[PDB]
């Protein structure tokens, strides 16, 4: 097919939550136990 | 083996005597139905929503007011659903037409 | 079959290779004792450059040129059978140098022996032997090429022949790697119907197979699924009475015990990051499984308030907001907030509504379709 | 002798494609002779790969053995090689592989011989043609770095092409022109021209795509976001799967950014997708800033790849990114809330007062990307007050839209239907 | 709307038909 030469040139499905950094689940939920 | 058959028939005896004490009604006081039922609020709203989990009774509380507005679901339409099927055999008879003619064309 | 490699060797690799672990020295005895053992002199030189270790010179040498006597051993048999013996012999001595160079460790070396054996080789069962082999290779070594691309010629193998045993060997591989690429949904699948008749014992011990089982159908099935194969599942019961934890866990989210729930999975969370297998997977996991508790919490609610969810799960109202915001945000519930006084409700989607904007979303795509195949050929 | 062995191959190559170009004459010979003035179509449809099998000597005996008919044009062409539509189309292929050899001065001299010879033939069956020339006339001067001329020949080109009703030279001189404008900055002149000027509704994919692009640019440097995001969606559709990779890059760069002004969050498909991957990154870390609402890394990435900035063009766009990223938080706020507090808004968003957020709220209702009420007699952000809209005419609308674009399909189809006899 | 969108795509498998016989039949007439 015609082609536009003009312009010039993992193994899953990622979310974009993913990258979000932040403190493990359990350290999480240790400090709000803790707190609470 | 006594203790688990007596602890299964107590839940099904509570089920039915539930769904007794909620049909003449449309919408309830969890603290009215504790009442008729002699429980404890925190064990009926807990059963309660285990059975509305399940699906046993068409039915959604409110834990504010303390309401179990129970009612009667349409029935699914099965015109949208039947719609839904024949949108993907289209689809798959539409990429058997790109088979088709991106490669004899 | 036989543990060539040990998947315990990568096992205790990987947890060594983690911050905050290095050091502790029971996991260094544990793979310097197996490593000795099984005279791996390349997997111990990859190891020392990898990680940056000291070399034991002495033992090191020692045991290489233990590894040099038995390789030349091998090769000797192997020349004396093509002289003399047949090609049955033959395809037996390379089977076996095969077997030796993968117990040493010797990646490229056995990949290229093992190619050798199978082109030469015509029986099925050596030939599925043989691919088996190859794909523990490729598990022992996280290549995902190189273990789809096995798993496709074992699969076209069975399919032109095979039988039950070797069937359900091939069904726990291929569970396996969905678990290692994401595809909880296939790995359930699998490792629920191969759950009753486990004998894949070279790659786990049936315990770590129920509990990968139980973690795996969690995330993947329904509420009524998970209770008809799993809560009442003969095999996964009577494993799980020995597992205390996992049913504890298991049996927390179903009752909907949430704060038990929240512990378990907390839990289950290091356990799973320390595993080697599920690795880059439990950040992904812990989310789903929050997502999955509130969700089946709101189930059944219609103006649920944070300071009862917070009360649920075991956890402050402010933690609470912040996961509700951030995965209502994301798109992953249906419930609004409503902060002024504290509440949550339930913006379920009607049936109706749900069926209508279904199929909105399929027309759009098969309209788009369609567009596209018209304006391409009318020209 | 290998090198006379690839020679000897070379030249059985040749003759094959010698035998492609004859295909394609006879096929333009039909095409004339005959009605359906297309078949030009089907000629250029291997234009871009005989373009690229092409070759010096393949040329030069090209030249040497065709143009027998009459005159004797050849010496333009024999030189540097060392009938209605024919001509036509050996000279576009003669001009194409001079500028693969990248030799400007006399690609433009041929060019110009072209660009005479079908202005002085006023045919109808040429103008696929003609539009094929001006796109390359258009790049050969794009190659020698002037497209100053260009602007007033293609536009007066231009007007012939819709004083006649054509449809393929019109899209084609009108995305030249287009694109000429924007090399030039002359983006006020290019929305004059859009508005004022009617895009041929029949006309090929792929100058629809180009239509698209160019007039969402437009639209999104001129504020019209909406218009400009979904125009751009449009094009993306419309364009190639399988080649194209640097339009489909620019589209995808514009795009996203158009996104994240009007305050939403693009595909992580996009970036995920191989063939972009590495050229969309600087986007895939803008994307990551925004999202987090860091101001510091916000900062940190535009200075680090402000270059690709100017590469494609973005620095208005990327400051109203700042704009629609205070925005898309405020959006955000009130997407995963429906009775929040100002108070409230103002400790989520690190909003410095309460009357701050108040106004970005009300600016949020301005872009219309919040759609709910406020009250400051309490001060708190109600939100629209969800209705199930199935009892209303939103599906009646959306299905007759539906039904509308359904008819029109079978109706085109059943019109395309054709029988040569 | 269903009704009308598989009567396009039936439309528009005819018009492919027609097209594949049309290019068949002007290729055997040429050779």
């Amino acid at each position: 097919d015609d082609e536009f030469e003009e312009f010039p040139a993992h193994v899953w499905e990622d979310n974009w939550d993913d990258d979000n950094v932040e403190d493990d689940f359990s350290n999480q939920l240790r400090a709000e136990l803790e707190k609470h | 083996i006594i203790s688990t058959h007596l602890a299964k028939l107590y839940d099904n005896l509570l089920e039915q005597n539930l769904i007794r004490v909620i049909e003449p009604f449309s919408r309830v006081q969890i603290e009215h139905i504790s009442s008729l039922i002699k429980l404890s609020k925190a064990d009926v709203e807990r059963k309660l929503s285990q059975m509305i989990l399940d699906k046993k009774f068409h039915g959604i509380l409110d834990q504010g007011e303390g309401v179990l507005i129970i009612f009667d679901e349409p029935p699914v339409d099965k015109t949208y659903e039947a719609a839904l099927e024949t949108i993907q055999n289209m689809s798959k008879v539409v990429d058997s037409l790109y088979n088709k003619a991106k490669k004899l064309t | 079959l036989p543990k060539n490699p040990d998947l315990r060797i990568a096992q205790l690799r990987f947890l060594l290779s983690l911050p905050e672990h290095r050091g502790d020295a029971a996991v260094r005895d544990e793979l310097m004792a197996a490593v000795r053992d099984n005279n791996m002199a390349p997997y111990y030189e990859a190891l020392c450059k990898s990680l940056d270790w000291q070399i034991d010179v002495d033992l090191l040498n020692k045991m290489k040129k233990a590894n040099e006597d038995e390789l030349k051993r091998l090769d000797e048999e192997l020349e004396d059978a093509e002289k003399n013996l047949g090609e049955s012999e033959i395809r037996d001595a390379m089977m076996a140098k095969a077997e030796y160079l993968c117990r040493i460790g010797d990646k490229e070396g056995a990949l290229t022996a093992f190619r050798k054996t199978y082109d030469k080789t015509v029986a099925l069962g050596h030939r599925l032997d043989i691919v088996f082999y190859l794909l523990r290779i490729g598990l022992f070594y996280m290549d995902n090429d190189l273990i789809t691309r096995n798993t496709e010629k074992a699969k076209s193998l069975i399919e032109e022949g095979g039988d039950w045993d070797r069937r359900n060997r091939l069904k726990v591989y291929q569970g396996l790697y969905c678990v290692a690429i994401r595809d909880f949904k296939q790995a359930a699948e699998l490792f629920l119907d191969t759950v009753s008749t486990f004998t894949s014992y070279e790659l786990m011990d049936y315990k770590t197979f129920v509990t990968y089982t139980v973690y795996v159908s969690m995330i993947a099935l329904e509420r009524p699924d998970l209770r008809e194969k799993v809560i009442k599942g003969a095999e996964i019961l009577e494993v799980l009475h020995s597992l205390p934890a996992v049913r504890q866990y298991l049996f927390s989210l179903y009752e909907c015990r949430y704060s038990v729930f929240f512990q378990s999975l907390a839990v289950v969370e290091q356990e799973m990051k320390k595993d080697w297998l599920f690795a880059p997977h439990y950040r992904y996991y812990v989310r789903e499984m929050r997502i999955h508790a509130y969700s089946q919490l709101l189930e059944s609610y219609r103006s649920l308030t944070l300071g009862y969810m917070a009360e649920a799960f075991g956890v402050g109202v402010e933690f609470i907001d912040q996961e509700l915001s951030r995965f209502i945000a994301a798109g992953r519930l249906h419930c609004k907030i409503d902060k002024v006084n504290e509440i949550v409700e339930t913006n379920r989607p009607d049936s109706k509504n749900w069926q209508y904007q279904e199929t909105i979303k399929k027309g759009d795509l098969l309209l788009n379709r369609v567009q596209k195949l018209s304006r391409v050929i009318n020209m | 002798t290998a090198a006379a062995a690839a020679e000897h191959s070379q030249r059985e190559l040749d003759t094959v494609t010698l035998e492609d170009i004859k295909e394609h004459v006879k096929q333009l010979e039909k095409a004339v002779s005959g009605k359906e003035p297309r078949f030009v179509l089907r000629a250029l449809r291997m234009l871009p790969s005989t373009s690229r099998r092409l070759n010096h000597y393949v040329l030069y005996k090209a030249v040497q053995g065709f143009f027998t008919s009459n005159n004797a044009t050849r010496d333009f062409l024999l030189p540097f090689l060392e009938l209605p539509e024919v001509e036509a189309y050996l000279q576009l292929l003669v001009v194409i592989f001079m500028m693969n050899s990248k030799r400007y001065k006399e690609a433009q001299k041929i060019s110009d011989d072209l660009m005479q010879k079908i202005s002085t033939q006023n045919r109808r069956a040429l103008d696929l043609v003609a539009a094929k020339c001006y796109y390359y006339h258009a790049r050969v001067y794009e190659f020698l770095d002037k497209l100053d001329v260009v602007r007033s020949f293609l536009h007066a080109r231009l007007r012939t092409a819709t004083l006649r009703h054509d449809a393929d030279g019109q899209a084609t001189l009108l995305n030249l022109l287009l694109r000429n404008y924007l090399h030039y900055s002359l983006y006020d002149q290019a929305e004059k021209l859009v508005s004022k000027s009617v895009f041929p509704e029949q006309a090929n994919n792929n100058e629809w795509a180009r239509y698209l692009y160019y007039t969402g640019r437009i639209k999104a440097i001129q504020l019209e976001y909406s218009e400009a995001r979904r125009t751009m969606t449009n094009a993306l559709r419309k364009a190639p799967q399988h080649t194209a990779v640097g339009f489909k890059q620019t589209v995808h760069k514009l795009l996203i950014v158009v996104e994240l002004l009007l305050g939403e969050i693009p595909d992580r498909l996009q970036f995920r997708q191989p063939s972009l991957k590495r050229s969309l990154m600087p986007y895939f870390l803008l994307t990551q800033a925004v999202r987090t609402g860091n101001l510091a890394k916000f900062n940190q990435v535009l200075d680090q790849f402000g270059e690709k900035f100017q590469a494609d063009g973005t620095y208005t766009l990327i400051i109203r990114l700042r704009h629609n990223v205070i925005k898309t938080g405020v959006r955000m706020i009130s997407l995963s809330y429906s009775r929040i507090s100002l108070a409230d808004i103002a400790q989520k968003l690190q909003l410095d007062s309460p009357e701050d957020a108040e106004f970005i709220v009300a600016k949020a209702i301005r872009d219309g990307v919040i759609e709910a009420s406020i009250n400051h007699e309490k001060g708190y952000v109600q939100s629209k007050e969800m209705i199930d809209i199935y009892s209303t005419r939103e599906p009646q609308l959306a299905f007759h839209q539906r039904i509308s674009f359904c008819l029109d399909i079978h109706n085109m189809s059943v019109k395309a239907m054709r029988f040569p006899p | 709307y269903l009704a009308s969108l598989i009567r396009s795509v039936v439309a528009l498998h005819n018009l492919i038909n027609n097209k594949i016989a049309n290019r068949d039949a002007e290729k055997k007439e040429g050779q």
